[PDB]
């Protein structure tokens, strides 16, 4: 039949000839091909449902991942929401673009379209008696990620040719591997605080830095004390990371003579 | 326990001892005791054991 | 509030929390009515004021007695909870006693504030 | 009692129940001796080696 | 005048009583052997 | 740094119109160019302008905000006339007229045809291989509405009726920040962030020339007829390529340098220039909002200029 | 299982947000403030001394300081940056306080009053070189003025016909508050309470339409506080006591208009809602003005005691609803608290800001902008998200 | 994986079974009356007969024993063993268990109760296997020396392990390590779970709802000031009180009722789910105290809303709703008591609705706006409403009283209502 809204996803259940169906708008439609009927919708409203899956474990869940950048489960037997779970991948970019269960496993895997790929294991029940009514909520794990926007600075750290650094355009700074792709991590922005005894420079807030123009990299002394160093977009001064515990490094040097900086080195 | 106990008998004791006008019917003497008694239940209820 | 007897007036009140907030800069008192009657037995309190706004004014008025048999000057305020705030504690006390310290750096408007508690009996 | 202590880090692994039913004792090929009851969960002697 | 509306509209607003952490601690003493519609209009105490 | 967000001279260099914040605001102004003042504000932050064109029939300013509308506002009446709309909440990021034809892109990578004659919404399209756009802009052949140029880090000569790019250049490794087309064929283009202008042929897809500049660029002015396009760059200087067309050989410097520095010793920006035939308006913030001008000769000054106030 | 008083259930299957987030609130949010930093409010020209006074422009975006370097700069501030549009500078004389001042009827007048701790104050005009007058002659009373510390500036209509004038109120020395003419100069009253004045503030309230009349309210330094109507000659109309409260330092009216916050039409005037008085024990009591008519003897609604030192600087918002006690003791010693259920604000204040020895602080008309000035020289500007 | 792991799961899974006599007396010392030194010498017909005794005093007590002293109590039950039979008959056994333990929550004041349950502690090994059902059944009296017996004699679950620190320690635990156990929500699931059950059995009682009650409070209490916590904490207190709204008794009714008022004082809801909580308390209001708490709980509930909507209009399925559970009299009394709970928002959209949706019974609205302070806004609202009201139908003489008790207080406010809607001149020659 002629149905109200675009059904803009799809995927065939475990359960013989129904196939779940997402809208434009936020329902989940459970078509029956053996009876051409429906048999149960759910409505998550004002949202963009973009795509379903289904646990094969034996229990039986229904994972939607909706495009303003959330993923629900819905627990079947009871009708239920077990648990949701808050920007996954950014909505701007897409939000959730295809989160899939697998088959007999009760691990999930999310990829959007903001270069982030995770997946998310639920656990087993803790209750022993009662069991699959209290679930808990599903755990981090492994994942993989770029950072979004082209990279505007690119620079090799070891002289074996094993990791790089990207310095992106979303104002973010990665170290990603050449081997095998198990260890591409950010470099945190948690400033190390200064050394006087006092408090920290900086905002306290997590906003991320400025946009990365220009940096410099060496393994001399590595680990000792800072490694490489950076020039931001139009900052007053150019700061240092460090790449061993991948984050920043304490001090930041002035340029002492109100100017932006735009060209640093090291010396080898 | 024995500290605001002899405070509170401190506060009753010299009040039905100082006043000329009381019905001796027991009032600031029955509100310290619900005074006493919840400070004791809401210090008895702490666990210092870490949880 | 018949019981009460001598309350300052808002001049003398004024100028004696103006003193007792001195006092409790240069840390010269001790505050509350238990800790009152211990230094009035022990014996170096210079006067004691007491706030007439408590509910029984009999938790205040037994130091009186006492404070009558060793003749210290003693004064009502009409508010616990100027008290408190002049005294310098979040809590409304009740009664104040300054202690005695004649190397002190108010010793002058102690003794002024003094003779003006004495003097109305 | 159907058991399966599945271990997969040591080699193809070799049984020995006692005399009597109650203790077992795995061997694996790569290091690994377990001397252990198995109706209860008493693992009374693990010892790994590199032989 | 809309903005004389909007003053008044969030003048008009009475102080409310709000709940905190230990806000109903007090309830585990005579918790036991209470009639509801006590313990509901003991509450309604608390909060109002 | 500049508390003018951002600012469009009229045609044939009368009026400038600028906004600027006051207090989460947005005081928008128009400024004769030989004392106006009187113009207005929006409601709050969360509306604030995001391109904005001139329209010479009355005088009137187009502003494409950002939650979804197009503001037709005129200049002698206070108000604003019109509330042109899409159908979606989206920003518009740029907003260009050709006589009646009006062409706004969005941010969600839409474009859509609009007239101020007959006040209503014509077409509501998308294409392919243009994943963003800031920059748009209709050809002069006369009432061309066809074969417009996109441009958001490479530039997209797409048509209206084949409804498909023709022909892709290379941009920058930027987003386009001024796009202009100064002849029937040639049309610069420069990013911001960096120095460098490069002017295309639109049927040929070479760059002819590249023009360089002392900094990065924030606005540019052509002639009448592409022999002088004055650029006004992010360290307060007016750099202005003379003849820009001829033939040192791929890669043309700087000809004049105008820049304004008062009789104390403290130099003060120059934003938003405009170059008609031999005359010069040059534009900057005197006190902290309340912008003034100058009317300079411009093919008579030597090769640098330090204009005293 | 299928083949399709639950009312509530349904719905919470339905949706998966439970606050109304939006801007349908019209109300701050209790006990949760979200604010942002701006960039630095003297940045494009710096300070030298503590910035002793800020203030907002009633109606243009003119954010005005002045301190103890003995000169007065006025910036005009927005998000990104800020710059400076003029800078007077006083040789000889510093500024204790300077602020704003427009005129009620005409709305062009744009006068700035400066006061320093000699005994002239100094009246600027503005309408875009610059002149300035130099009030220095009280007329009848020469022997009650000190100096010229502490001033506000109020409005005024006199109450026989609609001539509705500015007043410039000063602190007096034994027990005196006189009055003068903004324009002018002249003595108008002079009105006197007994022991120290310590601060007073002007409320005001509609009589009937384009017709109010105004309220100095002025404290004692123990905690009984005189207000007197001052459309007719001023005796007073009522005298009452601070429930509590010895060293009080400051007191504050507001919710309706004030200095922070005036009016430009005479028609937009409005009956101050909240009274905050503030000791010196961190004390502040705050009462409404609904239930405190005719007492003659008020409760406190709020009695904070949030903060510990001895409160100098407490502000309200333009509308009325949060309040921002500011001590100039200790480092980082100002707090806001939520004024109609009298909660004070958490997240906000923390020792991850900045806030320096505050010595000023001033909230926008309607802006939302709330400037704190400390005192290394520097004033450092949050905007508020919600309004 | 690690094998010391996959053998404390068979440890864990056959620890209810005896190998050796020190395993024997270590799982048959724990009992629930005696000490180890005289349980240890227990045999089973002993203990079976006494609590023979003790069901048949329970049955005459309390008539539903009757159908356990047939099944479970029987004679052959003291040779049936629990680990020798088929997971089906193991499953069945496990909810007659249940069964039994939420039918026996609510008796565990007298020794009868005691010394009956003890026998199946004793034979059926629920201080080990059937634990949770136990545990959160017997949570109520956890300040009593039964608890602290049957917290000596359990092992933990993993839910509960904030009370590990109170075996073997004669100091029972204490309120606040109780919230502390309530307050993670995978406990909280578990919970929620036992008392539907309980509700669908029917089972509740006027002690186990207090204890609910009083840990939902402090809960929300203790998640006052986190945001994040009550949002993920809303679908779960709520989605129970509206399952124990749906029951019949006037204890669970009222105690549904005191989580959702202080819910909903904890946070500001939506009004949408205010509107629906309220239609779902006042569908099933039943007895007498269930009226004047629903009452209180619609007032509060209905005045903290704080934004746009918070004085509009209560629509008709709910309105007539209203009408029907509660009369227009016996409000009136409801607001003549004296201390007046603050109930001014919903009495604004109750004035709203009585005029937008009835226009028949004026005197009523004219009595409570009367008999009831009233805040500024919401008199001009009515009255924009009133005069709505009046230029869409005829001016009867009670419109025209409360109209000219509308013009008697605040002249100003409805001159100005009229300045935004025309003149008085065509006002007064309407009326």
């Amino acid at each position: 039949n002629e149905f109200p809204d675009q059904i803009t996803t799809a995927e065939p259940a475990p359960v013989l000839d129904i196939i779940a169906l997402g809208t434009v708008t936020g329902e989940v439609i459970m078509f029956n091909m053996r009876k051409g009927k429906r048999i149960r919708t759910i409505k998550i409203p004002q949202s963009r449902i973009s795509s379903l899956s289904f646990r094969t474990d034996g229990s039986s869940h229904l994972s939607v991942g909706t495009s303003s950048g959330d993923l629900i489960f819905y627990d079947l037997d009871r009708r239920s929401r077990i648990h949701v779970l808050k920007n996954i991948h950014r909505e701007s970019y897409g939000g959730v673009t295809q989160a899939t269960f697998l088959n007999g496993q009760p691990i999930i895997v999310t990829s959007g379209g903001d270069n982030s790929l995770k997946e998310y294991v639920f656990d087993p029940s803790l209750s022993q008696g009662s069991g699959d009514v209290v679930v808990q909520p599903p755990r981090y794990l492994r994942s993989r990620g770029g950072h979004s926007q082209p990279p505007s600075y690119i620079a090799f750290a070891d002289s074996q040719s094993h990791f790089m650094l990207s310095a992106s355009k979303d104002r973010s700074l990665w170290s990603f591997s050449l081997r095998k792709d198990a260890q591409s991590q950010e470099m945190s922005q948690r400033l190390h605080k200064k050394q006087d005894g006092g408090r920290v420079g900086g905002s306290t807030i997590k906003s991320k830095f400025p946009e990365i123009v220009a940096l410099a990299i060496e393994n001399a002394r590595i680990g000792e004390w800072e490694n490489i160093i950076t020039a931001h977009k139009d900052e007053k001064f150019a700061r240092t990371w460090d790449m061993r515990n991948k984050r920043v490094g304490r001090w930041t040097f002035d340029t002492t003579d109100d100017g932006f900086v735009k060209s640093v080195a090291m010396s080898q | 326990i024995a500290r605001v106990l002899a405070a509170k008998a401190a506060v009753s004791l010299r009040y039905d001892a100082l006043a000329e006008d009381r019905d001796d019917s027991g009032d600031i003497g029955l509100e310290s005791r619900a005074k006493v008694e919840n400070r004791l239940s809401q210090l008895e209820g702490r666990d210092l054991r870490t949880t | 509030n018949p019981k009460a007897f001598p309350l300052a007036d808002a001049a003398l009140t004024q100028q004696i929390l103006d003193v007792v907030q001195q006092a409790a800069n240069l840390r010269q008192l001790k505050k509350g009515a238990n800790e009152a009657t211990k230094t009035l037995n022990r014996g170096i309190s210079e006067f004691i004021i007491m706030a007439a706004d408590c509910e029984p004014i009999e938790i205040l008025l037994h130091l009186p007695l006492l404070c009558e048999d060793k003749n210290v000057p003693y004064v009502f305020v009409p508010s616990r909870v100027a008290l408190g705030r002049a005294c310098g504690v979040s809590r409304p006390v009740i009664a104040a006693s300054i202690t005695t310290n004649d190397a002190s750096a108010i010793k002058t408007q102690i003794y002024a504030v003094k003779d003006k508690i004495e003097t109305l009996l | 009692k159907a058991l399966d202590l599945s271990l997969k880090e040591f080699g193809p692994y070799h049984i020995k129940y006692a005399k009597n039913g109650t203790h077992l004792l795995i061997t694996g090929r790569k290091g690994h001796v377990a001397s252990m009851d198995w109706r209860k969960g008493q693992l009374r002697a693990e010892l790994f080696l590199n032989e | 005048d809309e903005e004389d509306i909007a003053l008044e509209f969030i003048n008009g607003e009475k102080k409310d009583k709000l709940v905190n952490m230990n806000s109903f601690t007090s309830m585990f003493d005579n918790i036991q052997n209470v009639q509801m519609d006590t313990f509901f209009d003991r509450v309604m105490k608390v909060l109002t | 740094d500049s508390p003018v967000l951002q600012s469009a001279y009229d045609p044939s260099g009368q009026y400038l119109c600028y906004v600027t914040v006051a207090l989460d605001k947005q005081r928008v102004g128009v400024q004769p160019t030989q004392w106006n003042e009187n113009f207005l504000y929006l409601e709050d932050s969360k509306l604030k302008v995001t391109c904005l064109k001139w329209v010479n029939d009355t005088v009137a300013i187009i502003l494409g905000m950002n939650n979804g509308e197009i503001w037709l506002y005129s200049v002698l009446a206070n108000e604003v006339t019109y509330k042109f709309t899409t159908g979606n909440s989206y920003e518009i990021k740029d907003i260009d007229l050709m006589g009646n034809q009006l062409w706004c892109i969005d941010s969600s990578d839409a474009f859509y045809q609009f007239d101020l004659l007959q006040f209503k919404l014509l077409q509501h399209f998308r294409i392919n291989n243009c994943v963003q756009l800031n920059k748009l802009t209709i050809v002069p052949a006369g009432d061309s509405v066809a074969q417009l140029l996109v441009a958001s880090h490479s530039i997209s000569l797409i048509d209206i009726e084949e409804k498909k790019v023709v022909m892709t250049f290379p941009g920058h490794v930027s987003p386009v920040s001024t796009l202009q087309v100064i002849t029937n064929e040639f049309f610069i283009s420069g990013a911001e962030g960096d120095r460098f202008l490069n002017v295309y042929d639109i049927h040929s897809g070479m760059t002819k020339c590249v023009l360089v500049a002392e900094s990065d660029i924030k606005e540019l002015s052509h002639s009448g007829q592409a022999d002088s396009i004055a650029v006004t760059t992010e360290d307060g200087s007016l750099e202005i390529f003379v003849d820009p067309l001829v033939s040192g050989n791929k890669s043309k410097k700087s000809s004049k340098k105008i820049q304004i520095v008062s009789k104390d010793g403290r130099k003060v920006p120059i934003y938003n220039a405009f170059i008609n035939k031999d005359l010069l308006n040059v534009s900057w913030l005197q006190n902290a909002t309340m912008p003034y001008f100058k009317n300079l000769q411009w093919r008579e000054i030597p090769n640098e200029y330090t204009v005293e106030i | 299982d299928e083949s399709d008083i639950n009312a509530l259930t349904k719905i919470l299957s339905t949706t998966y947000n439970y606050k109304d987030t939006l801007s349908n609130s019209k109300l701050l949010p209790p006990k949760k403030l979200d604010i942002v930093r701006l960039k630095d409010a003297n940045a494009s020209h710096p300070s030298h001394s503590a910035i002793q006074s800020l203030s907002f422009h009633p109606s243009k975006p003119l954010l005005l300081t002045g301190g103890y370097d003995k000169t007065l700069r006025i910036y005009h501030i927005d998000g990104k940056t800020n710059h400076l549009v003029t800078s007077l500078h006083l040789v000889g004389s510093p500024i204790q306080t300077c602020t704003f001042y427009t005129s009620l009827s005409n709305q062009n007048q744009q006068n700035i009053f400066t006061a320093g701790r000699r005994r002239y104050m100094h009246s600027w005009d503005l309408s875009l070189t610059a002149k300035i007058e130099k009030f220095s002659r009280l007329y009848g009373h020469e022997s009650t003025q000190r100096s010229f510390e502490n001033f506000k500036v109020a409005h005024l209509q006199n109450s026989q016909t609609n001539s509705v004038h500015g007043i410039v109120l000063l602190q007096g020395n034994n027990g005196w508050i006189n009055i003068l003419h903004s324009t002018s100069g002249l003595w108008l009253m002079g009105c006197k309470i007994e022991g120290v004045i310590t601060d007073f503030c002007i409320d005001y309230q509609p009589i009937s339409r384009g017709k109010f009349r105004t309220i100095l309210i002025a404290v004692n330094a123990y905690g009984e506080v005189w207000e007197f109507d001052l459309n007719k000659n001023g005796h007073v109309i009522r005298r009452w006591k601070d429930q509590g409260g010895v060293g009080i330092t400051k007191i504050q009216v507001g919710g309706g208009t004030t200095t922070t916050c005036p009016a430009l039409q005479i028609s937009k005037i409005k009956q101050n809602r909240w009274l905050a008085v503030g000791s010196e024990s961190g004390f502040v009591n705050l009462y409404d003005r609904n239930n405190a008519m005719t007492s003659s003897t008020p409760t406190p609604v709020a009695a904070l005691d949030q903060l510990t030192t001895t409160i100098s600087n407490l502000q309200f918002s333009p509308d009325g609803q949060i309040l921002c006690m500011a001590s100039r003791a200790v480092k980082d010693a100002l707090r806001l608290v939520h004024l109609p259920s009298c909660s004070v604000f958490s997240n906000w204040p923390t020792s991850g800001t900045p806030l320096g020895k505050v010595t000023s602080v001033a909230f926008s008309p309607s802006g939302g902008l709330l400037a704190v000035g400390n005192e290394q020289g520097k004033v450092r500007l949050w905007k508020l998200n919600h309004y | 994986s690690s094998l010391s792991d996959q053998l404390a799961q068979v440890a864990s899974n056959n620890a209810t079974v005896a190998l050796d006599r020190k395993r024997r007396q270590k799982l048959h010392s724990a009992s629930l009356i005696y000490n180890s030194k005289t349980a240890a010498t227990q045999d089973y017909d002993f203990i079976f007969e006494n609590a023979s005794k003790a069901l048949e005093e329970l049955s005459q007590i309390e008539p539903k024993f009757a159908i356990f002293s047939r099944t479970l109590f029987s004679e052959s039950s003291i040779s049936l063993d629990r680990n020798v039979q088929t997971k089906e008959e193991i499953k069945d056994l496990d909810n007659a268990i249940n069964a039994y333990l939420l039918l026996a929550s609510s008796k565990w004041y007298l020794a009868p109760t005691l010394h009956a349950t003890e026998w199946l502690v004793r034979r059926f090994q629920i201080h080990v296997k059937n634990t949770e059902m136990l545990l959160l059944s017997t949570l109520n009296y956890y300040q009593t020396p039964v608890f602290k017996r049957i917290l000596s004699i359990i092992k933990l679950p993993p839910l509960f392990n904030c009370l590990s620190n109170f075996v073997r320690s004669e100091k029972p635990p204490t309120a606040l390590t109780m919230i502390k156990l309530f307050n993670d929500m995978d406990f909280l699931k578990l919970y929620t779970s036992y008392l539907d059950q309980c509700i669908k059995h029917n089972a509740t009682y006027t002690n186990q709802l207090l204890f609910t009650t009083c840990c939902f409070i402090n809960v929300v209490a203790f998640n006052s000031n986190n945001d994040e916590k009550l949002n993920q904490l809303v679908p779960i207190l709520l989605e129970i009180s509206a399952k124990l709204l749906a029951s019949k008794s006037k204890d669970c009714q009222i105690a549904a009722h005191t989580i959702l008022v202080v819910f909903a004082t904890a946070l500001p809801l939506k009004k949408t789910i205010i509107l629906a909580a309220m239609e779902t308390i006042l569908s099933n209001l039943d007895a007498k105290e269930a009226k004047h708490s629903a009452l209180l709980t619609i007032c509060k509930l209905f005045q903290t809303l704080k934004g746009q909507g918070n004085v509009d209009q209560l629509p008709s399925k709910i309105f007539k709703l209203f009408d029907s559970k509660f009369d227009t009299v016996s409000i009136l009394t409801f607001l003549d008591k004296e201390d007046k709970p603050v109930c001014d928002k919903f009495i604004t959209s109750y004035t709203r609705s009585i005029a937008r949706y009835d226009r028949s019974k004026l005197n009523i609205i004219l009595s409570l706006l009367k008999k009831i302070r009233l805040e500024r806004y919401e008199v001009r609202l009515i009255i924009t409403d009133l005069i709505y009201l009046s230029e869409i139908l005829e001016d009867k003489s009670q419109l025209v009283e409360l109209f000219e008790y509308f013009i008697s207080i605040n002249e100003d406010l409805v001159l100005k209502c009229l300045k935004s809607l025309g003149l008085t001149g065509e006002l007064f020659e309407i009326r």
